[PDB]
């Protein structure tokens, strides 16, 4: 797997109606992306775009504030557990 | 727990060489492994990552 | 550590002409050089 | 024909003089972001600050030298304390600033002469050490 | 309380001492080519 | 003989020219032919008839002309523009060379002699206002757009001016010979500009970049 | 992978020069044994 990280600080912008809600293997809510979604980060100087390829998890929300180098998306034996 | 820390460790190792190449090209630890004289990135990652 | 001294002239010829460290500069596996400088060199 | 023709910031940036990485005039806020009521649980800020063991900046040589150079005016920083970006940049160019300081000491020795210069390390010496005093003696 | 279920050198030795696709082709060729 | 002026920009011609009535100019991707009126110095060009060929071939076609061309004969000095391809070829045969050094010409400059004076004329100077550029990649010929910064205008001492060529043979500036840059300065300017951009790109992803200074 | 189908595998054997009809001969036909076809398949 490959992790997409934010190249700048700023505000995430995308249309949440273009993606499908899901629960990740870590128990978090997220979005499933089956298209070439365009995600915008508006930083302190300029506005920058990150292309989200299909079959990828979008871990952030629209209008969320992200920090640089923070994971924002993920491009994508039987064990017994005792509690 | 496993996946967040593995990804963090792997990201530190990936960023290790560009930090040396850009900010301390003649660092002694970098010169030993980067030139191929002795040591690899994994062993260096254990020291500084 | 083992040191062997060839006795016969046939054995001395083989040691000088086949086993010396300068006619064996290439490894037989892929043809790479054997004595590339390493470490402090 | 038509083939022969006869004839602050962004100047600091062109010359390499100290300047903000981002032009303050061409700098904008980041509007308003989710306020923990429009956010999922995993992206909400904790109500109380959490102890970390990484909550303090790591001390280093670069931070100390940059502050000392900021007080002599050799460089200018964005704020009172150097950032991690500024210490990284100092690490790359630190030999240039040291060479400037060494050159200034060479020029000062050539100006004052050996007596005035080296009297910094002879405390017991009380005679006037100026060039004119040396000549007069 | 609860039980969950969730998901080199020896390889060379195995090959040299003797693939599913190889075994089906040899069986297939054996029973038809004659 | 033939006026190719106003002809097709890439179509082949039916005949094979007599190559000794032409200047042959060899570039990386073409041979350029310009008619040569007879002259003892062999530096007079007749631009009314020009051809272009693939290298070492005798199949001629009219080149693309991107500027008005001189109508009468003019005397020009020729110089080539390009790079050295210094390689280390594989060593197959015994004593195969350790390196191969070849010159790759991408552009040719034809600089007019001022008032068409000869090289051995004691008043010889170059006329940097009239330069013609042959480009190997596009098989075309054009006139250079030259910017004059020397004070004096059209009537000036041409012995004092220096031509500076930059940007892959696309920018032409005439300066005074006293404003000449040291070769070290030229090289160091290019390195400073490149490393300054690369460093900022490296530092951009640090989250405190927006509140930090260059120094 | 050679094709699992037999006649396809025969074709691939000829294309990769593993085996061709020039290799199909017996002692009877290269030593001129014209009489042996009379003693077989009867």
């Amino acid at each position: 797997a490959e992790h997409v990280r934010a190249p700048y600080n700023g505000k995430i912008k995308f249309n949440e109606d273009l993606v499908h809600p899901t629960r990740t293997r870590h128990g978090h809510p997220a979005f499933l992306c089956y298209i070439d979604l365009s995600v915008i980060i508006e930083s302190e100087d300029i506005i920058h775009s990150v292309t989200i390829p299909p079959k990828s998890f979008l871990l952030v929300q629209n209008d969320q504030y992200v920090e640089s180098e923070q994971v924002i998306a993920e491009i994508r034996e039987r064990v017994r557990k005792y509690i | 727990s496993i996946e967040i820390w593995y990804a963090t460790s792997e990201y530190l190792r990936q960023e290790m060489n560009p930090n040396f190449r850009m900010t301390d090209p003649f660092n002694p630890v970098h010169m030993m492994s980067f030139s191929g004289a002795r040591g690899n990135a994994s062993q260096v990652h254990q020291l500084v990552g | 550590m083992a040191v062997h001294v060839p006795l016969s002239l046939e054995a001395q010829a083989e040691a000088r002409l086949l086993m010396f460290s300068h006619m064996n500069l290439l490894s037989p596996a892929i043809g790479d050089p054997i004595s590339v400088p390493t470490q402090d060199m | 024909n038509g083939f022969v023709v006869y004839n602050g910031f962004e100047l600091d940036k062109k010359l390499g003089r100290p300047h903000p990485f981002i032009d303050p005039t061409k700098k904008k806020q980041i509007e308003t972001t989710l306020t923990s009521d429009e956010s999922w649980w995993n992206w909400r800020k904790p109500e109380k600050e959490q102890w970390s063991r990484w909550q303090r900046r790591r001390p280093d040589v670069e931070t100390v030298f940059l502050k000392a150079m900021a007080e002599t005016g050799q460089v200018k920083l964005y704020g009172k304390e150097p950032t991690l970006t500024e210490t990284s940049l100092y690490r790359a160019r630190r030999h240039l600033f040291k060479e400037e300081r060494l050159q200034a000491e060479r020029e000062r020795l050539a100006k004052e002469g050996p007596m005035a210069f080296y009297s910094e390390w002879v405390k017991a010496w009380k005679r006037d050490t100026s060039r004119e005093a040396v000549q007069k003696h | 309380l609860v039980t969950f279920i969730y998901e080199g050198l020896p390889k060379v030795e195995q090959v040299l001492e003797v693939s599913l696709n190889l075994e089906k082709r040899i069986k297939g060729w054996n029973r038809c080519i004659t | 003989f033939i006026s190719t002026q106003g002809w097709d920009s890439e179509m082949v011609v039916d005949y094979r020219i007599n190559e000794d009535e032409f200047h042959k100019i060899s570039l990386l991707d073409c041979d350029f032919f310009i008619r040569k009126p007879p002259d003892p110095d062999n530096d007079v060009y007749d631009f009314r008839e020009m051809y272009v060929t693939p290298p070492d071939t005798d199949i001629y076609s009219v080149p693309r002309v991107l500027a008005p061309m001189p109508q009468k004969y003019i005397r020009c000095a020729m110089s080539d523009y390009g790079c050295y391809d210094v390689t280390e070829p594989p060593i197959d045969a015994p004593r195969d060379p350790l390196y191969k050094s070849e010159r790759e010409i991408s552009k040719v400059f034809l600089t007019k002699h001022y008032r068409n004076r000869r090289l051995n004329d004691p008043e010889f100077v170059l006329d940097f206002e009239e330069i013609y550029v042959i480009d190997s990649k596009t098989k075309s010929i054009t006139r250079a757009r030259v910017l004059v910064t020397v004070p004096g205008g059209r009537k000036r001492d041409r012995k004092d001016d220096l031509l500076v060529i930059r940007d892959n043979g696309n920018s032409f500036k005439i300066i005074h010979v006293g404003e000449r840059d040291d070769p070290t300065t030229v090289i160091e300017r290019e390195e400073w500009t490149k490393t300054r951009e690369d460093m900022e790109k490296h530092l951009r992803k640090l989250r405190d970049f927006s509140v930090s200074n260059w120094f | 992978w050679f094709p699992e189908e037999p006649f396809e595998a025969f074709k691939e054997m000829r294309e990769r020069k593993v085996f061709d009809v020039s290799d199909m001969y017996t002692i009877a036909d290269v030593w001129g044994w014209t009489w042996e076809k009379d003693f077989k398949n009867k």
